[PDB]
């Protein structure tokens, strides 16, 4: 227990009280909003596990925010629908190719943008899109859809390009395993009944 | 995983020794099997595979292929490790069909005499890397 008290009135409350984190997060300069418990989970990830709409918007509200991957991939995986369009609303999604693109190969990812907790990630292969057709959640792969996210067609296996040899050469079982995610996306009904006109 | 391995073995053992609450023992087992296999299935990476194949050479392969820890090495990703040193130092070979594999053992069975005296000077060679693969000392 190495958080101070603030903070962690400020993180129970987002967890359970939205009158208290409205006067938490405003006019003060102490309360960071991307802190989180020693081994637990982020302000935003708190309020996006369990189902406050109100809350999680505050919390994005802020410009400078940590974990947004993680809980639009936490709402994903469940039917929270509303936390999913508040967070796809933020800017951050819109001015970057975060919302598309893997994490695992999305850019540089010094930021923590879809991290969970400590190290780990779901694999780092599956975009919320891919996300979205392994839950098969119809409303979410149509909202996504509608955002321009789309799951890539994996290559042949017997593909020669440069990216494929270049995967294939070191963890050949996270390659094999990214294609079975992918193509479990793809071969998901909401994804093939959403995704395209004569499906 | 090791002390589930270890578990397992011994709690076969107990249903071996006892044989009046051997149900018992065999599905406290089947019990730590299930927890290996499941901690297997977890991994989603080459290193966390192998660490799960072998601890801090094969070693818990080939510990559950002792305990009969089945569903663990029949895993398919413990099989995909198995099948990349099976098929090590021929990349190729691995995706012909089974005429070819057929052919490949007639030409070492019609060629065997002549590798076996190439290789006084295989190591220092190429093919001494091909025919030191297992699939090839199998063919062989
Ligand atoms: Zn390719």
């Amino acid at each position: 227990t190495s958080l101070t008290a603030e903070e962690e009135r400020f993180l129970d409350a987002a967890e359970y009280n939205i009158p208290v984190v409205r006067k938490m997060l405003e006019e003060s300069k102490t309360l960071n909003v991307n802190c989180v418990d020693y081994m637990g989970q982020n302000a935003l990830q708190l309020a996006v596990g369990n189902e406050h709409l109100e809350v999680t918007e505050l919390l994005l509200k802020k410009e400078n925010l940590a974990r947004i991957g993680d809980a639009l991939l936490l709402a994903i995986s469940k039917g929270y629908v509303r936390i999913v369009e508040a967070i796809l609303n933020h800017p951050g999604f819109a001015a970057s190719k975060r919302l598309t693109l893997s994490p695992c190969e999305q850019e540089l990812q010094d930021d923590d943008f879809y991290a969970y907790d400590e190290d780990g990630t779901f694999s780092p292969d599956i975009t919320p899109i891919i996300l979205a057709a392994h839950c098969q959640k119809y409303e979410v792969v149509h909202m996504l859809l509608m955002k321009g996210a789309r799951i890539e067609r994996p290559h042949d296996y017997f593909c020669k390009c440069g990216d494929c040899m270049e995967k294939q050469r070191h963890d050949s079982f996270s390659h094999s395993r990214s294609r079975i995610n992918a193509y479990k996306g793809l071969a998901s009904p909401a994804y093939l009944s959403l995704s395209s006109e004569d499906p | 995983v090791l002390t589930a391995l270890e578990l397992s073995n011994e709690l076969a053992k107990l249903a071996n020794i006892e044989k009046e609450f051997k149900n018992d023992y065999r599905k406290l087992s089947m019990q730590c099997k299930d927890f290996v296999v499941g901690v297997l299935d977890l991994c989603r990476d080459s290193e966390e595979v192998e660490a799960i194949l072998n601890g801090d050479s094969l070693s818990r392969v080939k510990l559950a292929i002792k305990y009969e820890v089945k569903k663990f090495v029949a895993h398919p990703n413990c099989q995909q490790q198995l099948l990349t040193i099976w098929y090590e130092n021929l990349s190729g070979l691995r995706e012909q069909t089974i005429a070819i594999k057929c052919l490949v053992v007639l030409v070492v069975a019609l060629g065997l005499p002549f590798l076996a005296i190439g290789y006084w000077i295989a190591p220092c060679s190429r093919l001494g890397k091909i025919l030191r693969s297992p699939f090839m000392k199998f063919v062989a």
